[PDB]
């Protein structure tokens, strides 16, 4: 396994499935990996309380999912109809196991 | 007196002997009493207005206007000059020539220096034997006594290669090339208003090559045209009835002028528009706005250009409704020959009466902020600069249910349900209101009757419904539940299409004629739960295009909105 | 060569040169002015220059134009220095060009009212920030990229976003637009820089001063972001025609000077050879 | 559904399954709920890139899981052998949809 | 009654009373001292008190003990004011008592070396912080909770964590421990406060001064955190015996005074009636 | 002269007449020339040393020592006193009584005042007719001429109820109650060293009730005992050979004293221990430490208490090894009767030689920081205050593989593999080292031979293995892979039990004799990858109990550790 962090990719804008009909290429930084050495006592306690069905049958999270902390500001591009478009917060800058 | 050109050209070399003529100059005159003197400037200027050394080599003949060489040259005298050029390569020097530095009072003469010596007579192509590299362009003022403005012979070429037979030739034209002397003169005086440009071809014949060179002459103008009406129209009549805004174009008329000379810098100072006095109401409510534009007119199969001055009469303040006047206004036009203009103006008052009876209904299942009908003074969409607010006056003073806001776009009032408790009571089932149409500047008003019947059954609301229609996402969860702005108690689902990011996006709205419209009127901007997809100040997640003041202008697929967080989602 | 800010600092180290400089500055902005001039001709303030994208450029240009004695051409106060889709890809894959590109696009594409298309001043300021502090292998590759059809030429015309910064409601006179630009300090200096590296000459084989294409492209790209902003007139593939947003109408008896001003953009052989050679 | 936030519970220490043999009661504040109105453009883009199998077959997270931001400091207690124990960061103080 | 800090401030508003106060302070720490005393008997500094858990308590107690003229009992300078498992539950379900409880437990249970069991001073400071600023329906319910077996009495003895703060390597003499406590300023004031609300008297039916159990429990709980720290001697359910960590051995000819000091803890009828009545 | 008690007691009432006797006082004497005078204090003191008013009511007879009433009382005179009490309720006043305020030079007499009048003779219970509420406790110095110290009759009771027949009675005792006069005297002089406490019972007979009251008498001491040996032992011999630390108890001897009077405040000033001079090495290396302790001895079937002074002789600095001396020391003991003590001391030097040959081996599959063997000077675990470091000296100077750190716990050196590259070479297969045992204070040293043979095959390592043994979690992933500190190349799995949070927790360690031991020695503290579960400074997640300097002292289930993040997990 590999620790969670930034990974990069180069994609067309039309491959993102947002509906923009463009052909430019954007850089896409996501967070990926698996957290193993970030569990705490809260995690073990909440997991053991789920195992006894003590909870009120809701959606709780007893494994730390790896999400970004901050995001990039703006990505601008042009399309097939000569019309600029600005997308706010498309890719990540900081990956943390929160 | 004025020079026929502005920039003269000549090539220099190394070790050119004294007494070698460089060029002629030409100064066309204005009156039959003038002899063109020619004085040189006392500085051999260099690059970008830089003095190098006092003129000590090139002398002048004032009578024929001849620039020639008084002294000789060597490499030391040009390395003396190229040091003083302040970091620039010595490529072209120039002198100033006065005559009694800008055109027409002065003309600067360039000189390109070559490091090589004078080339052999057989080493020169005929293109460099006939005409210089910079082709001339001549300037003749119209209505002036004609003279001589050009000469063909390259003087150092025939001074240093005198055995080559070189001839020059031109093609009802007013110009002529003199026989046995290669000066070029003009026969009769010119006018721009008949023709402004003369393109000719100078033909040089060597031994043997025939070379053609373009020859432009541009005729310059004086102010020889008084202004003229287009066709007899001296008056313009207009009626000020409905608009009354701060700046509205009331009347407009053209003035034709063949004169061009007062150009855009000095056109303000010369073409003078004076509104004649007599009444302070005109000068406090009207002003005379003026601007020119150039057009092209034909004279003899060519295209000359002339000016067309538009004079218009513009309001200065919001006129009141109580004005019942009519006047005639006089405008003076001065072409510094004088012109007079007339304007008939008629400011008519406006009656603001209403229909006698407004009969309309409302469902009992309706909610707060639901639009029912419009109150409007009869000439609805013709008011521009008039504030007209509407109010309500309940006669029973017990059953306050409806309310009126004044949409100033059409200047009309919107009837909306304000209180849900009084609408569900079986006692307040036939409501009688007295709608009052007011005015802000003057206290004139009108009034009308509003009978409204509250009709229907009543069904209780589900506890699993949200407070807005836009929170629902699908069709079945939209049409089976109600929101806030609905006029009948249920929400309406409009379906778009699959054409990508378009203005026709499928959504759940209270009213499909009011909510996904693109305008956030006075009802929807009260509390933001009614229609967030026309009024929000937030962010849209997905492929979108934002509204121009606010809202969602275009979205991809279905668009739902959470107004409690100021967020929308557009997604298929 | 010492720039004019350090020249002002070395002028501040003495009393006589500073006194004559303040004397000529109070006279401009007989026997006193000529004495101040014949002192300041040997000063380090004389023949000082500025640089492109330097620290405190506007103060250097205020030092320069305060000792200019006053005219069609003026001396430049500077140091004597699908392809378009791939250029946009190479700018988006960077991290500086991407941020500044998205800055000027998101500023210049913000419609305010149905009458005002965009905020003009912040659009021009964002264009100046993009074409100052991005390396010139990114700003030139997007702006001068040779095309063979209509879509490439339209993407190339749409680069400086002409519907906000280039166009207007009306086409002014080129002489009045030149007077507006020469009232300013930065626009006048960039115009004089364009009138030094892109003139036409019959001596060189490439029609450019000292055969320097790089100086002509650098002088052209330094005007984007001002009142005299050039762009392409149409989406033609081969015909490379640049001009400002002006025309020769309403000139008066200055039609020849106005057309001679406009031919330095429309029919300049040095600039067309420079753009076509960067295309090669 | 209910938005994600703090929920409270009162549990014996021996019910946490940590191994402590005590009988005192502690207060347990966890995070619970479901995030619906917190998705961003990054989430849609990464989900559409997963749907085309463009990724390098790793563990990525395309739904925002609701985790605590900060935790409480210390909970101390006593056991059946008269021996105090201090547990660090057992319960949450701030719930956020990160 | 005006406390001694505000009394010092009102003394600072005049010159004569402040001069006599500084005179007596320089004399202590004939005809001058008696004059300063007969001035300061009418001062607001005379008969000033302090409070429990007030702002800047140590400065008030430094103002008090600097005008005391010097002895077994001393005047108190203060304002004249399974059950144990359930008490621990009621402290853990709070948010102030939980934080301060975990503070003093995590400080007092930190073993440093095989010779040093704990850090003594920070343990006593954390105990003082817990028994100052927690409301007295939580600190008394844990400390005085009636028991009927051994586990309850052991949890009740283990409350102030006696293996760190109460015990030591040796049992000192009670007179020498009293001298150590009377050298301090806070410990002497809390000891004099205990010797005012928990004495034994034959007049009242409850053997307490003015039949105030609350004042006796408040005077007892104010000593935990000092050198004269009382706790329970054993895990006996019914026999409620408190004492400090001292003994009467090595006394000399002061055995009677030392036993009379220790009987105010071991065989005090007022304190035992107060603890048993709070148990009811 | 000294008072038999310190605090006297008496009850007051309202309107008690003049000439009413309150009480007697008693002053036992010291010499047969003394007559006890009795002067009263001039202030009626109140609560907590507060003056109220000058004594103007209670007078005294100096001869018999009689406190009686000179004047009368009323409610005005007591409301005069209760105002001056400074916010305190008037409960008990007291006087001071001098005799020629603390015991024995002074005695304060309390007076409890009642707001009621004097109660009737039939209204008084006999318990309040015989003895006061505060029972007395009497003080008699030993070896003093005996006299009268107590009297029974409550004087206002028989003054105001004289018709009640009240008798008093006591039970080889030195005390006696006189017939027909209720004074209590002592027959012969006392000594504490035979018996110290006398509890008696005073019996009061009224008309009719018989009441018994305890009657304590405590005999006080003088310094009448010179110090004494326990049984003849005046010398103590001890040998300083191996310890040599800064403060070690060399010799110790007891001194018995029946005297108690120099108590713990003044025992430093009186029981004086002086180390007699003669040699500066003794006074710079030794000191005489002294402390007492009280024991209980029997005299005649009772228990009296006496002092036992322990005198011990303690080192003062780290002695060097090169000391070869012996001495006798003299200590003077002064009981301010004089005692002399002797100490035979013998400081023997230490030889620090080593075994001649160290023969040991090492596997070829081993890793860096793997413990092999110990070098140790022969008397290993007996050195206390001596620094002995060990080094290596390779003879070939090409094959540096091993290293030595000095564990100062046993003062022994540990052989550990430092370089893995030189160990795998087939050229450096038989290594010869010269181990040198040094010393810090003196430059004395020793040396020995170290032959080590590097034996085994070699198997390459898996790329899927971590750098530490503790990263593995189960048994199969522990025993099928290697770590860093292993001596054979593979890790060792130790299994605990299911007893909750215990010291026996199952883990994966390099060496089960060194890593999960509870001590972080000098090898393991070099680089923290070797054994994190004995050396970490971090946090443990799960039910645990922390190590006392550092480490994991107890854990629940399996405990693995990530040392790159300083974290451990204990979990079943
Ligand atoms: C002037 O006339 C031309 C004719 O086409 C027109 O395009 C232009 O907008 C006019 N300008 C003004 C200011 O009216
Ligand atoms: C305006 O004035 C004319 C003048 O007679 C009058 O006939 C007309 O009624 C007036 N307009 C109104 C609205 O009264
Ligand atoms: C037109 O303007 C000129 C210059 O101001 C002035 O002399 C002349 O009188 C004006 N014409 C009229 C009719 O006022
Ligand atoms: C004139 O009328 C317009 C249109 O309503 C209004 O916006 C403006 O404020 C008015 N100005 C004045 C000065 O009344
Ligand atoms: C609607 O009702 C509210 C509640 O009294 C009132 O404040 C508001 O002014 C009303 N709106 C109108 C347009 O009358
Ligand atoms: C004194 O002797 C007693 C006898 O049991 C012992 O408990 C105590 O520790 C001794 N104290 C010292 C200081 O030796
Ligand atoms: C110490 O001194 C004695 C005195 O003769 C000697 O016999 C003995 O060998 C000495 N010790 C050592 C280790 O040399
Ligand atoms: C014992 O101490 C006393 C007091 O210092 C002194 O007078 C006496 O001489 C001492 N005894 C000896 C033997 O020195
Ligand atoms: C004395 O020896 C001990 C034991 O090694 C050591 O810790 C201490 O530092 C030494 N002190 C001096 C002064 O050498
Ligand atoms: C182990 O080898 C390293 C590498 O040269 C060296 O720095 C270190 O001192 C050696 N350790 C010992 C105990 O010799
Ligand atoms: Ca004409
Ligand atoms: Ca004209
Ligand atoms: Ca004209
Ligand atoms: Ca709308
Ligand atoms: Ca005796
Ligand atoms: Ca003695
Ligand atoms: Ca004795
Ligand atoms: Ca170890």
């Amino acid at each position: 396994a590999r620790p969670c962090g930034l990974r990069e990719l180069e994609v067309r804008v039309s491959e993102l499935g947002l509906g923009y009909a463009s052909d430019e290429t954007v850089l896409f930084r996501y967070c990926a990996g698996a957290c193993e050495a970030a569990a705490r006592v809260y995690d073990l306690g909440l997991r053991r309380l789920r195992q006894r069905r003590r909870l009120r049958r809701e959606r709780v999270r007893a494994q730390p999912c790896c999400r970004p902390t901050a995001y990039e500001d703006e990505v601008s591009f042009l399309d097939a109809h000569s019309r600029y478009h600005t997308v706010h917060e498309l890719s990540a800058r900081e990956c943390a196991c929160v | 007196l004025y020079f026929s050109r502005d920039a003269y050209w000549e090539k220099l070399y190394v070790d050119q002997a004294a007494g070698t003529p460089l060029l002629y100059v030409h100064a066309l005159r204005d009156a039959p009493e003038e002899v063109p003197s020619f004085r040189l400037g006392q500085h051999l200027y260099g690059t970008y207005r830089t003095r190098l050394h006092e003129n000590n080599w090139i002398c002048i003949q004032e009578d024929t206007g001849l620039l020639y060489l008084n002294r000789s040259l060597d490499h030391s005298s040009w390395e003396k000059l190229s040091v003083r050029n302040h970091g620039f390569p010595l490529l072209t020097v120039y002198l100033k020539v006065f005559l009694s530095c800008q055109w027409p009072g002065c003309a600067r003469v360039y000189f390109s220096f070559f490091n090589t010596s004078f080339p052999a007579c057989s080493s020169l192509k005929p293109r460099e034997l006939c005409f210089p590299e910079t082709r001339p362009s001549f300037r003749i003022r119209e209505n002036r006594p004609p003279g001589t403005f050009h000469q063909f012979r390259l003087l150092p070429v025939q001074f240093l290669c005198p055995n080559i037979s070189v001839a020059y030739r031109l093609l009802g034209l007013p110009f002529r090339c003199a026989p046995d002397s290669l000066e070029v003169s003009t026969r009769w005086a010119l006018d721009r208003e008949q023709r402004e440009k003369y393109e000719l071809v100078a033909v040089c014949t060597v031994h043997e090559e025939v070379v053609m060179v373009p020859f432009p002459v541009t005729v310059y103008d004086e102010d020889d045209s008084a202004p003229t009406f287009p066709a007899g129209v001296d008056t313009a009549s207009a009626v000020v009835e409905f608009k009354r805004k701060e700046d509205t174009v009331v009347a407009t008329l053209r003035v034709f002028d063949a004169d061009v000379v007062p150009a855009s810098g000095e056109l303000v100072r010369r073409y003078t528009s004076t509104l004649l006095p007599g009444d302070t109401w005109a000068q406090q409510t009207f002003r005379v706005e003026h601007w020119p534009n150039e057009t092209s007119v034909q004279a003899n199969g060519s295209f000359v250009r002339a000016t067309v001055h538009d004079y218009r009469l513009v309001l200065n303040r919001n006129l009141s409704i109580s004005e019942n006047r009519t006047m005639q206004l006089a405008v003076l036009v001065n072409d510094s020959g004088v012109l007079l203009l007339h304007f008939n103006v008629s400011v008519l008052p406006v009656s603001l009466h209403l229909p006698s009876t407004y009969s309309l209904s409302v469902s009992r299942r309706a909610r707060r902020f639901a639009q029912i009908g419009k109150v409007c003074v009869e000439n609805c969409q013709a008011f521009s600069g008039i504030n007209v607010q509407y109010k309500l006056h309940s006669s029973g003073a017990n059953c306050s249910t409806l309310g009126v806001v004044t949409s100033a776009e059409d200047t009309s009032g919107i009837l909306f349900v304000n209180d849900t408790k009084a609408l569900r009571r079986p006692k307040c089932a036939e409501l009688h209101y007295m709608v009052v149409a007011t005015d802000q500047q003057t206290s004139r008003q009108a009034q009308a009757q509003l009978l409204v019947t509250v009709e229907g059954s009543y069904v209780a609301e589900e506890a699993g419904c949200p407070l807005s229609c836009a929170v629902s996402k699908r069709r079945l969860e939209c049409e089976e539940c109600g929101g806030l702005g609905s006029p009948t108690g249920r929400c309406e689902w409009r379906q778009g299409d699959g054409k990508g990011i378009t203005r026709n996006f499928s959504t759940c709205s209270p009213s499909t004629k009011t909510c996904p419209d693109g305008h956030c009127d006075v009802v929807e901007t009260q509390d933001i739960n009614i229609c967030p997809q026309d009024c929000l100040r937030g962010s849209i997640v997905g492929g979108h295009e934002p509204g121009e003041p606010r809202g969602i202008k275009a979205g991809y697929g279905t668009c739902n909105c959470f107004p409690e967080e100021e967020k929308c989602f557009c997604e298929p | 060569p010492v720039d004019c800010v350090r020249a002002n600092e070395l002028c501040a180290a003495e009393s006589n040169c500073s006194s004559r400089y303040r004397t000529l500055r109070q006279c401009l902005a007989n026997k006193e002015c000529q004495a101040a001039l014949e002192v300041l001709q040997e000063s380090p303030l004389y023949d000082c220059r500025c640089k492109r994208g330097m620290k405190k450029e506007l103060q250097c240009l205020q030092i320069y134009w305060s000792i200019h004695l006053g005219e069609f051409y003026e001396a430049s106060p500077y140091e004597p220095v699908n392809h378009c889709l791939d250029a946009a890809k190479a700018c988006n894959l960077n991290d500086n060009c991407k941020k500044l590109r998205s800055s000027y696009i998101s500023i210049c594409n913000r419609e305010i009212s149905p009458t005002e298309r965009c905020n003009r001043r912040k659009c021009h300021k964002a264009l100046r920030q993009f074409f100052d502090r991005v390396p010139s292998e990114y700003t030139y590759r997007m702006l001068f990229c040779s095309c063979q059809d209509q879509a490439c030429a339209e993407r190339r015309r749409q680069t400086i976003l002409p519907s906000c910064s280039y166009e207007d409601k009306e086409k002014p006179n080129c002489l009045d637009l030149r007077g507006v630009c020469r009232t300013d300090h930065l626009c006048r200096s960039r115009l004089a820089d364009f009138h030094a590296n892109c003139r036409a000459s019959y001596q060189t084989v490439t029609s450019c001063p000292a055969d320097n294409y790089q100086a002509c492209l650098g002088s052209y790209a330094g005007m984007i972001g001002f009142d005299m902003t050039p762009n392409y007139v149409d989406s033609s593939p081969t015909g490379i025609v640049v001009s400002p947003w002006c025309s020769c109408r309403g000139s008066g008896n200055m039609e020849e000077e106005c057309e001679k001003f406009l031919r330095d953009f429309t029919e300049n052989p040095c600039l067309r050879n420079a753009i076509q050679a960067f295309g090669n």
